[PDB]
């Protein structure tokens, strides 16, 4: 029942697709050589209409500009919840915060759950987030206590491939980078997508990919599920950087099923599992008509 | 990193972990002529058993119980504890444990392994952080098992166990 | 003893050292990945001055140009002698003739690279005494001195099989593209010729693969090296002409602008003093 804001400062970028071969060099050493950087919050995300970079500072030192590459104008920050499923988390953080018309940015993780929000609208979430959680702050590897100062329809679309999630041992990895680096770099170059979701947040490794691309990695060396349980996506498009994830998270949150939120510059994503997918075009179709 | 194990009811056997497994044995030999492996100045040590059937181990933990006198528990680095046996004795009271497959609802990595004192039969387990999952499990030992007796710590990260003795 | 012409043709790059990073999407491409490229002559080589691509034709293609690359004007081809004597016997005689020839050595075999414009000199002094057969669809058918440099350095011969490459790709993309920025010379070689993989690099590299895995002398022997200085683009013969007197075994790699030997450890103390005389 305890809020908690990170130190992590991070930023969010836009990269066009035929633009990746300049950018590769940086792309690659941030993912498999962390010796050699500073950076602790990188995460990746593939879409047919672009790529996504959310990475803090110190990596975005190591970006060299130019036209393919887009910058959004804020300081996002980082906050956790610790005790409590999605529906709990959704219901009890997304909608308040959408009623005062503030944008909110969700990223999920094998692990836990992130939320991203604005720098200069940090007073608002203490104001509103004041009587359910108790909100700590993280400065120098500690929780100092934040006592509670007196401050006073877009279209519906869902592919029809399947999605594995799972994790990877962080030794292993040099196993596996040259196949990784085919999926990343050199395959690229209506009714089904391709996405591919890669995060390195605080030494752990979640990997989103679908069942196509799942043959080609050698099986034991893949840490998933033991039932073999697949995802099914569900998406809504719009304008690039209210928000996105309200009017997918709000609808659904009327239920309780566990959706893997993940935003990116113009898409709005999530995930079900598999067997649940005839209500979630129950409810959302429904609630495009009224 | 390779660890040692001293047996619990026996005097002259131990074994080594560090890629594979090993039974020794005690041989004090001083006044005669060694054979081996030059433990001191008056001891030795003899290989009387190997196992190399498991890659990526994590832990192991003694059985603290009479009969089969050499089960060992080895944690595996996907999730899964599997019981092994390192001796040679054949069909004893029970030989139907010789190899389980505890496997927990999701795959992480094992960090500890424990084992009750007073009663023998329960096998704490202790697994890495997820989202949906619980990080403490308590087993019974009588693929093969998916359903553990206590399931705690909801989405948390267990680094050591200890069964409190009282 | 019979002389064969490949089929090979080879455009000799220097590469700039503060650009690399705009071509190692297609270096990666082509040095990793087999099924992606073809590929069957690539040959890479690291000196303080600039790095040394030769590749084949169906590779060119891949580079794109930028203000960091110079590219020869001219086309070489591919020698291969098959049946000390090698000096001796393709490389004085050519150089008394006036015509430029570079050099290339793997672990299995030597490579002779001379220009396309110049078919008709080096094969009508060479076959007196060669048998001269050229490779179509396959199948073989019938028809100013500079000083002398001696860096301190050790080094070590190579060879790997080509299915354990990605068990060590991160640990060489580390050396080439992260690992960079009167002694201590920095020099690397790798060459992947009909799908083979020749490698030299210095000792203190080398610890870190996993020394069972690559494959060597089983001795532990190590070279050293001789270097001669170079402005244009015939400077390999200074050093084989002089040397192949003393009958001494050695190890040519040719750059841009400089030209190398390998002598083994046991005998630098001559191929020195070899140098000095004249």
């Amino acid at each position: 029942m305890e809020l908690h804001i990170l130190e992590h400062r991070v930023r969010v970028l836009s990269v066009a697709r035929p633009g990746l071969w300049l950018y590769t060099h940086p792309l690659i050493k941030l993912l498999f050589l962390p010796r050699r950087s500073r950076c602790k919050f990188f995460s990746l995300t593939e879409t047919p209409e672009d790529y996504t970079l959310m990475v803090d500072e110190e990596g975005f030192k190591e970006l060299p500009p130019s036209e393919f590459l887009q910058v959004a104008e804020a300081t996002w920050l980082v906050l956790n919840v610790s005790s409590a499923g999605v529906t709990k988390i959704a219901r009890s953080v997304i909608a308040p915060l959408a009623e005062h018309h503030v944008s909110v940015l969700m990223l999920s993780t094998y692990q836990t759950d992130f939320i991203l929000v604005r720098e200069q609208d940090l007073s608002v979430v203490i104001h509103t987030l004041a009587q359910e959680f108790d909100i700590y702050r993280e400065v120098g590897g500690e929780p100092v206590p934040v006592t509670r100062d007196d401050s006073s329809v877009h279209p519906i679309q869902s592919p029809q491939n399947r999605f594995c999630v799972l994790t990877l041992d962080p030794e292993t990895l040099p196993a596996i980078a040259t196949t990784l680096i085919d999926v990343l770099f050199y395959s690229h170059s209506p009714s089904s997508i391709t996405f591919f979701a890669f995060s390195l947040i605080e030494g752990y490794i979640s990997i989103v990919m679908d069942a196509e691309t799942q043959k080609k990695f050698p099986s034991d060396l893949l840490l998933t599920s033991s039932s073999g349980e697949l995802w099914r996506m569900v998406r809504i498009g719009g304008q690039p950087l209210c928000g996105i994830v309200a009017q997918i998270a709000g609808p659904l949150a009327a239920a309780d099923i566990s959706a893997y939120y993940i935003s990116t510059f113009n898409f709005a994503h999530a995930l079900v599992p598999e067997d649940g997918i005839g209500s979630v075009i129950e409810v959302l179709q429904r609630r495009q008509e009224g | 990193k390779p660890d040692i194990l001293w047996a619990p009811h026996h005097v002259d056997r131990f074994v080594v972990c560090d890629s594979e497994l090993s039974l020794y044995h005690v041989e004090s030999t001083v006044n005669s002529e060694l054979k081996s492996l030059r433990l001191s100045e008056d001891s030795a040590a003899t290989l009387l058993s190997i196992n190399s059937d498991t890659p990526y181990m994590k832990c192991v933990a003694w059985y603290l119980n009479y009969d089969p006198e050499c089960l060992l528990a080895v944690g595996q680095a996907n999730g899964r504890v599997v019981l092994t046996s390192l001796g040679q004795d054949h069909n004893s009271k029970f030989k139907d444990l010789i190899g389980k497959e505890f496997v927990p609802k999701h795959a992480r990595q094992c960090n500890t392994l424990a084992w009750n004192p007073l009663d023998s039969n329960w096998l704490a387990a202790g697994l890495d952080k997820h989202r949906a999952d619980f990080s403490v499990l308590i087993w019974d030992i009588c693929l093969l098992v998916t359903k553990p007796l206590y399931e705690l710590g909801q989405n948390d990260a267990c680094l050591s166990l200890c069964w409190l003795p009282r």
